[PDB]
């Protein structure tokens, strides 16, 4: 249940030779899901244009500030193909 | 994108620099010179 309206950029730099920082909602005002649900494999697949070839805004190593309806934590993108998987940080 | 750095060009200058060195012939004409000599040895007579 990824919602593009709840994803936002944090890092202001356009330098694509370094990693980006994202922030995702998920509280009662956002997608209203737990951190464990959001951190599940392939949850952010709908964000990528074509996840099979790894084409999309997310890149390996980006930091996502996940804000679930129970808690919040930093996460780091590990792979973008064939699924978008994240690990805690 | 920063991938543009992979198609960067370089400029090569056509004017070469020779290392600082002497051009020689500094002592030309400073001594008694005989031009157009022939043979392996040239003899200069001297009187006392």
């Amino acid at each position: 249940a990824f919602g593009i309206n709840y994803m936002g950029r944090v890092s202001t730099s356009a330098n694509n030779d370094t990693q980006k920082v994202w922030i995702y909602n998920g509280t009662a005002t956002g997608s209203n899901e737990t951190v464990a649900t959001i951190a599940a494999s392939g949850y952010f697949n709908a964000f990528m244009v074509n996840v099979a070839l790894g084409k999309g805004p997310l890149g390996v190593g980006d930091l996502i500030i996940i804000n679930g309806n129970d808690a919040s934590a930093f996460y780091t993108v590990q792979t973008i193909t064939p699924n978008v998987t994240v690990s805690v940080f | 994108s920063l991938a543009l750095s992979q198609i960067e060009i370089q400029q090569f200058l056509s004017e070469a620099h020779a290392e600082f060195q002497s051009e020689g012939f500094l002592l030309q004409g400073a001594v008694r010179t005989k031009s157009g000599t022939k043979g392996s040895i040239v003899h200069f007579p001297v009187f006392g």
